[PDB]
Order: structure tokens, then C-alpha cells, then sequence
């Protein structure tokens, strides 16, 4: 529902006051997280198990910063090479340097809010920091981007979304999870949801495409299937979501249907 | 006590930890190799060394080995990107072709990005840390060690440093500001998160911080001096032995910071700072 809209507006406000103009590159960062669906999944997933949220807002903010950091790096010139750019605005020079400042910005905003004392004892915190780092690490996303540097068509070779667009919401779910006290039984359970809800939004969208950025599915293979993977990811996701009992999980579902369509 | 032997040993320890952190069997293999080609690429291993010695001077060195791996990864990311054509070029140094030479630009891009993460990853992971850790206070330490590490990397640390240089005759205040924030920042991180993972007092932590802040400048002032032997710089602005005078002061500055410690345990931090000064690289 619009609920999502509310969350997004709040995220935007904390971010602005997180990045202040002070000196120096700073001007450049703001024009990278300024100029769906990873962050919000997390707050709401976090709401589950019933945790005061101000506890998950920092995670959402860190998440958008992380998305942007590797965003800048994905439409850098030495990647796709075909058309305003966050890199061609301040120079490919500062562009690099910027995202390199955004990674530690997340982990810093995370440690600052995401109040450690009271709820969210630190071990949980390290787990969260590790999750975000892993999410953008060699294992996921960077591998996803690397895979997606052009070949493209494979039956199961074609699932780079799973690492490029998949393992970004995977943590975003798993992040929410640990924040409010999720059990391991619900650890991969909640995280299984993330992987396959990240693919959904992207996989659906590769019909019309300001976002993040080859190796698309439709071009790659029979649409009937593309259209077919959709239910297969809807159904799977729906299974994992259903695990949950003792609603409200009404909200955890609409995420699956918002995707179809904006 | 023999310092060179000590360095040789810690360098090896750090190296082994580093090899251990990156399995070359996992699938984005070129990327993992690229990370290894970068990280494992020799080097003296000084930043990990400060972190470590900072832990024993204030606790024992295996407590802070994950962070010593982390800053050496953080630092590696600070070199994989520096070698890119978009920035500094200078494709080949040591005797190694730079990382963008072997794997191209974009792999070099993702290799720094994987490391940065890996460093924060490896530091947060409790799987990384030994068992003889005071389990209680130590988790809360790792949070602030990460956040001290994080504070010195971003917009308040190195990047500010990497950028002001990229601005392009230059005044002093701004010269020392660049150095204080492209080299001195990373060293502050190392010895503080080392002191933190040692469990040291704030007095101990801060004194070690301005310790590193001075040997930070000291590091790169010498680099601006050794250049003459065999870009706006320090001997240009002040005079040559006006820069050997300045250097001589910054050392002595850092030394009386270890006044509060016992030369016993700090002998590595001392021999370290001396090495940074009279190095003939």
C-alpha cells in the first residue's frame, strides 16, 4: 500500500540530514542518493516480531546508501558504455571516490542509530553489519555485477539477478529478521523471501524500464517462461511468507502483489 | 628484542590471515583471484602491524588480527582504485603490473568494492575472532572498532584526502591537511581499533591516536623528502633541511605520546615510528 510511500519519505529525510554539505565530495554524495524494494521490505519485515521501528530505520538508510554506492559504480563509463549520469556530473574521478565514501557512511549511520543499547544488543549488531557487508561483498552483488559484464543466456546461468538484484533484498529481509528477534528457523525462511522478492521486482520490470542497471531475461529467453518464472517466484515467495502465522503478515504479502504493477 | 625479525613475523601472520579470508575456490573466481592478486601482493604490512602492536601495548595481538586484516584490505582498496586510469594511472609499481592491467578497469573497480566490504565483513564476523576474548565488553568493542574504522575511511578521512589532492602552487595548511587525511587517517584507524580491541582506556586510546596522527604526517613527509634522493611538496615549500627539521620534530612528538605507556610493551610502536622516519626506500 502507500504505507510504502510513508516509509520512503521518512527514509529520505534522515538521509538528507545524514549527508550534510560540510567540507569538502560531499556535494557529490548527495547527488547520488538524491537524484523499491530493498529498504522497505526490511522495516516491515522488521515490524514483524514486533520491534520498535526506529530500530530499523537506520538499517533502511544504510541500505539505500549501499545501493547507491555500487549504483555509481555500475553505470561508470568503463562498464556499459551507452547513455543525467552521477559520474558524468562530477567527473568519473570523484564518482569513484564518492561510492568509496558511501560504503563506510552506511556502517557509520548504522552504528549511530540502530541504538545498540536497550534493544538490539551489539552481537546482533555485528551480525547486521556483517550481513550488509556480505550483501555487497565478493559473495553477492559484486559477484552479481561481475557476472553481469556480458554469454548471457543460460537456463540456470541466466540467474545473475539472484546475486545482482537478489542478494540485496535477501539481506534486507534477513536484516529486518535479526533486528526484531527472528529465529534461525525463520533465518533462511525470512531470507529466502528476500532473494526471490528482489528477483521478482527486477524480472517483472524487464518489460519496461531511475532504477539501477544487460543479460535481461526476456531477450534471453522465451517470454512465456519469463512470464512463467513470475508465478514460480510468486508462488515460492508466497510459500515462504505463509510460513508466518499470527498475523499481521497481511503486509508481508502485498509486497508480492505491488510488484504487479506500479 | 629484534625489531626487523618482529616485523617479518607479523607480516607473515597478517599474510596468512589474508590468504585465509579469501577462498580461491568459491565461484566468482576471477573476482576472488583479482582480490587475491591485489591483497596478497607482498608489501611490508605496516598498518596491520600498528593495529596489532596497539592491542598488546594496552590484551593480546590475536584479538585484533581480524582488524589488522581489515585495514590492510581497506588499504588495498585504496590502491586498486588509485592505479585506475581515471585517477592516477601509473599502472605498474613494485614489479607488479597494477590490478587494472591484468584484469581491466571494471574488475579493478569491483575488486576494491569487494575488499572494502570484506574488511567490514571480516571485522563484524565473530567467526573471525579467537576464543580467549573477554566475550562481554569485546562485542561492544568491535562495534566501535568498526565505527572508528568507518569514521576514518569515508568523507571525514581518506576520501577527503584523496580528493583535495585531485583539486590541483599550494599552501601549507592545505598540504598537511591532505596528508593528515590521506595517510594519517588510516593509521589512526589501525592503532585505535587495535587499542579498542585491546580494551584500553580512553586516555590510552586517544594518546595512541595522536601518536598515529603524527607518524601519519611523518610517514609522508619523509616520502616527500626521499623523493629528492636518486607535484607541490614539503621541501619545496619549506626548504630541504627545513623538512628534515620538521620531520625530526614529528617523531619526537609521537614519542612523548607513549609517555603514558611502558616502553616494555610499546617497544614495537617505538621501533615502528623510527622505521617510518629513517627508511631509505
Amino acid at each position: 500500500r502507500l504505507y510504502w510511500t510513508s516509509l520512503i519519505a521518512d527514509v529520505e529525510a534522515e538521509l538528507d540530514a545524514a549527508m550534510p554539505i560540510r567540507t569538502p565530495i560531499h556535494s557529490a554524495m548527495r547527488y547520488a542518493v538524491l537524484p523499491r524494494a530493498p529498504p522497505v521490505l526490511c522495516v516491515a519485515a522488521c515490524e514483524l516480531l514486533g520491534a520498535p521501528r526506529e530500530a530499523a530505520l537506520p538499517a533502511a538508510v544504510a541500505l539505500e546508501m549501499l545501493h547507491a554506492a555500487s549504483l555509481v559504480h555500475d553505470d561508470l563509463p568503463c562498464f556499459d558504455a551507452a547513455p543525467p549520469s552521477t559520474h558524468a556530473a562530477y567527473g568519473t574521478d570523484m564518482a569513484v571516490l564518492a561510492g568509496d565514501a558511501l560504503f563506510p557512511l552506511a556502517y557509520t549511520h548504522v552504528i549511530a542509530h540502530t541504538p545498540s543499547p536497550d534493544p538490539v544488543p551489539h552481537a546482533v549488531l555485528l551480525r547486521v553489519l556483517g550481513e550488509l557487508a556480505r550483501a555487497v561483498g565478493s559473495t553477492g552483488m559484486a559477484a552479481g555485477q561481475f557476472l553481469d559484464l556480458a554469454a548471457l543466456g543460460e537456463a540456470e546461468v541466466m540467474k545473475v539477478l539472484t546475486k545482482k538484484f537478489g542478494e540485496m533484498a535477501e539481506c534486507s529481509a534477513a536484516c529486518g529478521a535479526m533486528l526484531g528477534g527472528a529465529g534461525p528457523d525463520e533465518e533462511a525462511a525470512l531470507r529466502r523471501y528476500g532473494r526471490t522478492i528482489g528477483v521478482l521486482y527486477q524480472l517483472v520490470d524487464d518489460i519496461r524500464s531511475n532504477g539501477k542497471m544487460n543479460a535481461s531475461v526476456l531477450r534471453a529467453l522465451g517470454m512465456d517462461r519469463a512470464l512463467g518464472i513470475v508465478e514460480e517466484l510468486k508462488a515460492q515467495a508466497k510459500m515462504e511468507a505463509d510460513r508466518f502465522g499470527d498475523k499481521y503478515g497481511e503486509r508481508v504479502l502485498p509486497l508480492y502483489s505491488f510488484v504487479d504493477y506500479a | 628484542f629484534d625489531f626487523n625479525a618482529y616485523m617479518g613475523e607479523k607480516a607473515a601472520a597478517v599474510n596468512r590471515a589474508l590468504d585465509a579470508s579469501i577462498p580461491a575456490d568459491e565461484p566468482p573466481a576471477a573476482l576472488h583471484e583479482a582480490m587475491r592478486y591485489a591483497l596478497l601482493a607482498g608489501g611490508k604490512r605496516v598498518r596491520p602491524a600498528l593495529c596489532l602492536a596497539a592491542c598488546a601495548v594496552v590484551g593480546r595481538e590475536a584479538w585484533a588480527m581480524p582488524a589488522a586484516a581489515a585495514v590492510e584490505m581497506v588499504h588495498t582498496m585504496s590502491l586498486v582504485h588509485d592505479d585506475l586510469p581515471c585517477m592516477d594511472d601509473d599502472d605498474l609499481r613494485r614489479g607488479k603490473p597494477t590490478c587494472h592491467v591484468v584484469y581491466g578497469e571494471p574488475i579493478a573497480v569491483l575488486t576494491g568494492d569487494a575488499l572494502l566490504s570484506l574488511s567490514f565483513h571480516h571485522m563484524a564476523r565473530f567467526d573471525s575472532y579467537p576464543p580467549d576474548i573477554d566475550a562481554d565488553k569485546h562485542p561492544a568493542r568491535v562495534v566501535r572498532a568498526i565505527g572508528e574504522l568507518a569514521r576514518c575511511i569515508g568523507s571525514e578521512g581518506l576520501v577527503a584526502g584523496q580528493v583535495v589532492d585531485l583539486e590541483m602552487t599550494v599552501p601549507l595548511e592545505r598540504l598537511e591537511y591532505i596528508h593528515l587525511h590521506k595517510t594519517a587517517a588510516l593509521l589512526e584507524a589501525s592503532v585505535v581499533i587495535g587499542a579498542i580491541l585491546g580494551g584500553g582506556s580512553d586516555e590510552q586510546i586517544e594518546s595512541l591516536r595522536m601518536y598515529a596522527r603524527s607518524i601519519g604526517l611523518l610517514f609522508q613527509v619523509v616520502d616527500d623528502i626521499l623523493d629528492v634522493t636518486k607535484k607541490t611538496t614539503y621541501p619545496k615549500l619549506l626548504g630541504l633541511e627545513k623538512s628534515r627539521e620538521f620531520a625530526e620534530k614529528l617523531l619526537s612528538d609521537a614519542r612523548e605520546q607513549l609517555s603514558g605507556f611502558d616502553q616494555e610493551t610499546a617497544a614495537p610502536l617505538l621501533h615502528l615510528a623510527n622505521y617510518i622516519a629513517y627508511r631509505q626506500n
